[PDB]
Order: C-alpha cells, then structure tokens, then sequence
RNA sequence: GACGGGGAAUCAGGGUUCGAUUCCGGAGAGGGAGCCUGAGAAACGGCUACCACAUCCAAGGAAGGCAGCAGGCGCGCAAAUUACCCACUCCCGACCCGGGGAGGUAGUGACGAAAAAUAACAAUACAGGACUCUUUCGAGGCCCUGUAAUUGGAAUGAGUCCACUUUAAAUCCUUUAACGAGGAUCCAUUGGAGGGCAAGUCUGGUGCCAGCAGCCGCGGUAAUUCCAGCUCCAAUAGCGUAUA
C-alpha cells in the first residue's frame, strides 16, 4: 500500500489510416510550416483539439436557460479567450466549432518567438529557445511547447543570463579571446 | 429482432445465449477441448529441445522444399514440427538443443505451401536466430 | 548582490518561536549557504545568530530565486527543549549515536535468548 | 562485497557479483551442515565460500580477479579468456548419451571420467538435486538409440514428481551414493540390456 | 551443383561487397525540414502524372 | 590530430590496463619480508591409510 | 482458466471483454480436527494429536511450518536489493524520551505515461519563382527561395568534475565554478520498397535450387518480390513479431 500518484493518460491518438497521399501531405506542410520535429506533436494538437470540439458539441446538445450549460461554456470561452485563440465579437458557444489547427498552433512560444522578430527562422527559434535564452515575466524557458496567453505577449524579451541580451559571454567567445591573446602573445 | 414485446426478455435473451453459443471462434474461445488438443495450452511461446532435422516439400503450385525441425514441448512432452524460419539457419541449430518456438501468424494453421507445421523457432541455446543472421552476436560453444 | 523578503509571517506562543517564509533573491550567484543566511537573519531580526534554525532551500528554474523555511527561537534552551534533533546535529549542537540497526536488533535477540542477570552481559 | 568478480564457466567466463562469506569455524571443517557465519572482511591464507545469484556452471581450479574500477564492458577480461585458451586437460566433449548428474564438480568429473573409459558418450552435466527436467531429457534421449536413457546419480537424493513421472514411462535412476556400487549397478544393466 | 539438400547456396555465393563511406544523415527535426523543402518548396509545376522520388528510368 | 587509435572505445580500456599493470607492479615493489602468510598443507595417501 | 464490488480497455448511438492487483468486505496460513488465555481467536511469528514432507543426535530423545520483508530451488514465455532509517504518515505500551521489513529512502527497472538533444546563421559557388520592356540572345539579383564535403566567426547541451543545495545520512533535480565540438566520429536505429499500402520495371549473383511471402502469389540461365551495393518510403528513441 505505498502512497504514490498511479494516474496517467495518453495525450496524443494515432489515425487509423496509416498510408494516405493527401494526409501525410497535409501533416507534412504543418511540420515543415512550423518548424516541429515529428507528428505526434500535431497528432497530440489533433487530439486536444478533439476534446475541446467534444466537449463544445455536449454543451450545445444539452438544452437552453440551464444553469450547467451557461457554467461551462462560459468557462470554456473565458479559457479560449485566455489562450488567445478567440476575440470577443466571436464569444459564442457555436463559434468554438469553426475552429482550425492553425489558431492552436499559432500560439506556440517557438511562433511568437519567430513572429515578434527575437529570431529569424521557426527551426533557430526552437534551437534559440532549447539553448535557454528566452524568458517572460522574469523566468526564462527552455521549451518549444509553451502556450503565452494573451496578457503574457508583450513580456517577451532576451534574458538576464543570456548573451544575446546582455551578460557573461559564452563559450567560443572565451576561447578566442584566449587563442587571441595566445597570437598576440 | 422478431419476437417483439413489452414482457419478452427472457427468450430474446435465451436465444441470443443459444445463436451465440452455435458459433465458430466463440465456440472455440469458450470450450476447454481446443485447449485440451492445443500443444501449446494457450501461450505464445514454449520451449523444446532438438529431436531431429528433417524436410517436407511444398505444395502443388511452388516446388521447393521447406527444412523445418522436430522439437517436443517441455511442458507436456508433445511432439510437434516446428519450421525453421530464414536462410541457412539449419546450421546455427544442432540435435538436441534447447529452442524457443513460436507460431507462425495464423492463430494455429498452416500459412502458404507449407504443409501441416504452424510453429517457428525464434531463439535457439538462448540466443536470437537474427543475431546470427545479421552478424551481430556469436553463439556460445 | 543579495537581498532577503520574508514571506508568510506568523508568531507562535504556543510553541515561543516564529514561523515565516524566505526567499532568497541571488542573481547571478549560485545557492546560498545556511550559515550565512543565518547571520542576515541575526542582523536582520535583532537576534543572537546561534538560535535561527533554516531548512528547506529549494532553487527555482534559471536561478534567480530561493525559498525555503527559517525559524527564530526567543531563546536557545527553548529552542532545545522542542525541536527535532537532527537539525541540531546539523547545527553542531547535538551529538547522536552511531550504532547501526542490525547490530542493535542481533543484541536484541540474543538478550532474548538468555533471561537473568546474563541479559546485561552476552551483549557486550 | 563492494566489487565485482568474475569467475571461469563452461560457456567461457561468467561475470558474477558476490553476495556472502560463509565461514566454517576454526574448530570445524568446510563439510558441515547449515552452521557457518557472516564477515564483511576476510584475511589472507583462509577457506571461505563465495555466494553468488546467477553462476550455475563453473570450472574450478582457475584464478578470478576484481575490478574496482567501472567495468562496463567485457573487453577486461582479454587475458583470462587467453588463460582458459591453454592448459584445457578437461575438454567438454557434449555429444549425445547418458545425462548424467553428481553433488560436486569432482564427483561429475570422475563420473565422466568412467563413463570415458568405458566408451559411452554422455549429454547432460547438471550439478544438483535431480528434478524433472533431466528426466525428462532421459524421456527424449529414449527415442533414437534408447540403450543410453538412464540418469545416474550420485551422493545425491531425487524428487519425488521426478520418480512418479520417471516411472510413469519407464526412466531408470541408479541413484546410489557409493560410487562402486553405482559402477555395479551401471554394469549389471549394461549386461542385461 | 554439387548438392541439392545443402543450404545458403545463394548467401555463400553472393559477391561479398562492403559498404562504401558516405556522409551522415540527419535525423530528428532537419530531416522533416528537407523533406519539407524537397516536396513543397523547390517543385515545378508538371502536366501529366507525376513521378516517384526513385524513378530512375 | 593523430595520438590515439580512430575510435574512442578502442582508447578507453587501453588506460585502466595500463593502470591495472603499474598498480599490480607497484604492488610487487613494496613488500614485506617479515611476518608472511601461511603455508598450504597438502595430504595425500592410499586407500584405507 | 469464478474471491465480490468501487473500477479498466475499446466505444456514433446500443454494446463486448477484463477486474489475482494498492480503497471496502470476505477466506486461509500444508490440509482437515480440538482447545487454553483474553472484551475481542477455533489465533497458527499460541498450544495439542493425524497423514505428506523434513532438521540434529552419544539413537535415549529433542525441535518446526516465509500464500511477511530480502534471498534460494523447482515450475516456467514470464517478473528486482540475503541494502539505509524511524526524519516524514500513523500505530502499540506503564508513555515528550522506547519499538515498528506497517512505512519512507535509494539500487535494479525500454510494463507503461509526460517533456525533449543528434543543429542554426551569413557571403561567391548553381536551378528557378515573382515586374512592363528587349518574340528568341542576357542584364536590378537593390526583394529572394533552395543545396553541393567552400569558408567564417558567434552559441549551448550530454560528460568530466570544486562548491552550494536535498536528506536521519546520502543520491538525483535546480544553482554554480574550471574544462568540454565543423566529416561538431559526442556518427539513430527498426521495418519496407508488385497490389492491398507510402516508396527504383537501378546494378551484379543463383536459376521452381537456395529462399521470400499474414493474402493474391514471386523463383523455369533477361527475378520491378530471393541474396548483396546505391537511392528512396514509413514511425522516430523507438520499431518489428507471437498470442488473449
Ligand atoms: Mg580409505
């Protein structure tokens, strides 16, 4: 009877079509569009978004003036606003359906990272970010997959400990400092 | 459905028990007389030892023959003929050695020109037989 | 340079000692050492420096904070009397024995095994 | 205890680690039943057992050594692998006869020895309590050339399942703890088959 | 011939030739961006059908 | 460069064997004449001696 | 091939299969039988006789039941340390103070779950897309898109290893030193390439032989399917196969 967590799920679901021309195209075009690294991260995105479609299609089939359905969609377009994937003027209950993948996806720390202008392609954003450089409301990160909200767009900035925004210089600047200083005797 | 009413249950139910009961997979699935016969009493994979290396042919249309491998289970000492999978694998295995042998793919049939054996070996002296294709592990002497 | 904002203020007269919260703000600097957050916590709440006890530093992502616990005894055999002694082995204060458990389970047993006046004796 | 050994096998060296060290008292020799002590250290010039988990086939009178470096990978052991490669007066010859069984490594060796000399091949080489495997290898060595599908056993006691299911099919067991009388009996078999 | 019963003919009369040394692969997120850039992005419109990647005839 | 072989794991034992040879060596140079271990007693005979 | 339930997998709507397994209730300590004490036991880390099995012995006798924690044998397709501590959660006792293989900690650990390295940038090299003009020759390349083993400085991570931190004592995470890459050799495998089903009628060898192939079928001295080299396709630290 030891005292752990025991609870797990699968976050991501695999097609059934495991072979299709217009499919692995489309997959294909996102991952290369947005600089990811394998499909599990838009089956993963597939997956969520699936959920959220699920769960927006049971409120809408439950009838109106209840106090259950006006709770949870309420909750549902306060938390989509607060991703930022949803404005105000759309702040309905059916207009969660008209969704895409790509409202999801540009919402990626990697995208706003290319989008803002602190890196000049979506692979040397990732790469930008894996070597801890960016940080927002003074905690730097060092993940791809980080969703900003709406409020946290305009906290982006090089960090304190980075060298691109100013601090102690890295590794092969050190090194030809000293192979410098090594020529010059 | 054919008898329909309000109060009628208890024959859907029974007949549903009885439709279902004269089937074939659930019939085997659900009968301890396919287990009785089954050499391998309901498990994946079993282990032997070496009688023997003999070779059947094929069927008809293909004319090769096919070198499979005499080997008796150890948990009930039944004899069975087990074929051995790849190329030239007949002389990675010896008389009287231990194996690990498994089906073949087909929930206990024979699969293609093959006639009769439904079993493979995987391991032969504890030691994979793709190991010894691929060059990347020696067996033991 | 470093600077110290108690966090979660409380006092005790239950128990006469004072629980808070502190949060270590280094940067640039690697994890501070117990002793000397001691000394900021003597100078800072007017205290002899040898009755603050501080356990719990646990380090943030990137390294710009530090939280963990830190308590204030109003006197140092009040702080004796109730607390954990191994925080005092720690603090230098406290000596414990360093006898293993199966040495002490075999003694035991084998003082089990006899009955008398032998019992103080077959185990040493 | 904190190292690891490795010891000479039939099927080359086998890496092992060490779990015990079974001491006899000083009065009393190696051969006593369930009565012997626990040491962290041992000093030089002394018996002692070595207590292993997965060895199962040794070659004695061998030399071992220890590492107490980190040995991640068996390329260390070059020159004990050059070492059992020279002086192999025990050749295990394993073709297909008698399984035989012993106690001990030098009961096993002179049972091999006399079945050697008297020209009958031999297929097993367990060392241990007979069970109903190596009957069982019996029951496959009685088909193709049935005369050698007998185990022999000696200064050891059988299990009983592996009696019923021996004499379930007819597998005979000279089990015998006098090593002559077994020869007798092997002999007088012999004969009469 | 020889021998009909022996086995591996064709694997011990294969013309053994060793690998040639060729230049590292990359794997994790680049090769994604060069299939990327390869089916997507220096293509030409074509008539017709459409050839495979290994149609070398 | 060229001062090791054209792999790594070739190079990595090549040192702890050499390390084990000098402190097997080292172990051969400074030994004690006094106070040794003891002699191995060895006994042999015939049947019913 | 039945401990029961709360539950698990798949699932449009209905259903099908499993539930030995951490919480609840029940049963047993080889298997039947009987009982003392005690509030509460037909108790087995209590006792008494039977059989199966089994230990020591001067042979008269004496002593036991790991379906507890580690460990070993057998059985097997199939499952780990003959470790550290009562500091945390509670429990027993005359009780701040003693004890707890109940538990907590680490080791083994590709059952399974989540995040995520194996590269990015800039200039001539060479094929083109956007814009009127030179029908066709070629030019702003100021605006690009790509890749062939041309090059250049800027980066940080695995890892080695002071310290700090954690902790009963440690380990690991995080922090932090000094070192730590250009074929960044600090080199990514597992399957497949006739159709189903994404991807060569490429090049050599055997010639219904060896073999491949879940199914159609492929092998007959020009094999888009066997065996090897190059290229390519699929998923990616994961992939293939056998079974319910
Ligand atoms: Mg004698």
């Amino acid at each position: 009877p030891v005292a752990r967590s025991w609870v797990c799920r699968k976050t991501y679901v695999t097609p059934r079509r495991p072979f299709e021309k217009s499919r692995l195209d489309q997959e294909l075009k996102l991952i290369g569009e947005y600089g990811l690294r394998n499909k599990r991260e838009v089956w993963r995105v597939k997956f969520t978004l699936a959920k959220i479609r699920k769960a927006a299609r049971e409120l809408l089939t439950l009838d109106e003036k209840d106090p259950r359905r006006l709770f949870e969609g309420n909750a549902l377009l306060r938390r989509l606003v607060r991703i930022g994937v949803l404005d105000e003027g759309k702040m309905k209950l059916d207009y969660i359906l008209g969704l895409k993948i790509e409202d999801f996806l540009e919402r990626r720390l990697q995208t706003q990272v290319f989008k803002l202008g602190l890196a000049k392609s979506i692979h040397h954003a990732r790469v930008l970010i894996r070597q801890r450089h960016i940080r927002v409301r003074k905690q730097v990160v060092n993940i791809p997959s980080f969703i900003v909200r709406l409020d946290s767009q305009k906290h982006i900035d090089f960090s304190l400990r980075s060298p691109y925004g100013g601090g102690r210089p890295g590794r092969v600047k050190r090194k030809n400092a000293k192979k410098g200083q090594g020529g010059a005797g | 459905g054919k008898c329909r009413g309000l109060r009628t249950a208890r024959k859907l139910r029974s007949h549903r028990r009885d439709q279902k009961w004269h089937d074939k997979q659930y019939k085997k699935a659900h009968l301890g007389t396919a287990l009785k016969a089954n050499p391998f009493g309901g498990a994946s994979h079993a282990k032997g030892i070496v009688l023997e290396k003999v070779g059947v042919e094929a069927k008809q249309p293909n004319s090769a023959i096919r070198k499979c491998v005499r080997v008796q289970l150890i948990k009930n000492g039944k004899k069975i003929t087990a074929f051995v999978p790849n190329d030239g694998c007949l002389n990675f295995i010896e008389e009287n050695d231990e194996v690990l042998v498994a089906g073949f793919g087909r929930k206990g049939h024979a699969v293609g020109d093959i006639p009769g054996v439904r079993f493979k070996v995987v391991k032969v002296a504890n030691v994979s037989l793709l190991a010894l294709y691929k060059g990347k592990k020696e067996r033991p002497r | 340079t470093v600077t110290i904002r108690t966090r979660k203020f409380m006092t005790n007269r239950l128990l006469q000692r004072k629980q808070m919260v502190i949060d270590v703000l280094h940067p640039g600097k690697a994890t501070v050492p117990k002793t000397e957050i001691r000394e900021k916590l003597a100078k800072m709440y007017k205290t002899t420096p040898d009755v603050i006890f501080v356990f719990g530093f646990r380090t943030h992502f990137g390294g710009g904070k530090t939280t963990g616990f830190g308590m204030i005894y109003d006197s140092l055999d009040y702080a004796k009397k109730n607390e954990p002694k191994h925080r005092l082995a720690r603090h230098g204060l406290y000596e414990k024995k360093k006898t293993s458990r199966k040495q002490r389970k075999e003694r035991k047993n084998r003082m089990k095994k006899v009955r008398g006046t032998a019992k103080a004796n077959v185990g040493a | 205890e904190g190292d690891t050994i490795i010891v000479p096998g039939v099927e080359g060296p086998i890496v092992t680690q060490i779990r015990g060290l079974l001491l006899p008292p000083p009065m009393k020799e190696l051969r006593v039943k369930n009565q012997y002590e626990k040491h962290k250290e041992v000093e030089a010039a002394q018996g002692v057992k070595i207590l292993g988990k997965d060895l199962e086939k040794t070659l004695a009178g061998l030399p071992l050594l220890v590492a107490y470096k980190e040995d991640e990978i068996p390329v260390l052991k070059d020159e004990l692998i050059h070492e059992l490669k020279q002086t192999l007066n025990a050749i295990k010859l394993e073709e297909k006869g008698v399984y035989v069984q012993a106690s001990t490594l030098g009961s096993l060796e002179a049972l091999l020895e006399f079945l050697k000399t008297s020209e009958v091949p031999y297929a097993g080489i367990n060392i241990g309590p007979v069970h109903k495997k190596d009957v069982m290898k019996a029951s496959v060595m009685l088909e193709h050339d049935p005369q050698y599908a007998v185990i022999l056993a000696f200064d050891v006691r059988i299990e009983r399942d592996a009696q019923e299911m021996a004499d379930s099919l007819g597998v005979r067991i000279f089990s015998a703890e006098i090593i002559y009388h077994l020869f007798d009996a092997f002999t007088k078999y012999r004969q009469d088959y | 011939h020889g021998s009909l019963a022996r086995v591996g003919k064709v694997r011990g009369q294969t013309l053994k030739v060793a690998k040639q040394e060729k230049k590292k692969k990359r794997t994790g997120r680049a090769k994604r961006r060069m299939q990327y850039n390869r089916r997507f992005v220096n293509v030409v419109p074509t008539f017709g059908k459409k050839k495979g990647p290994n149609a070398n005839s | 460069d060229s001062d090791d072989d054209r792999t790594k794991e070739e190079r990595a034992y090549d040192k702890a064997k050499r390390r084990i040879e000098k402190r097997r060596l080292e172990h051969s140079k400074n030994v004690n004449t006094e106070k040794l271990r003891a002699p191995v007693i060895c006994v042999l005979g015939h049947v019913d001696t």
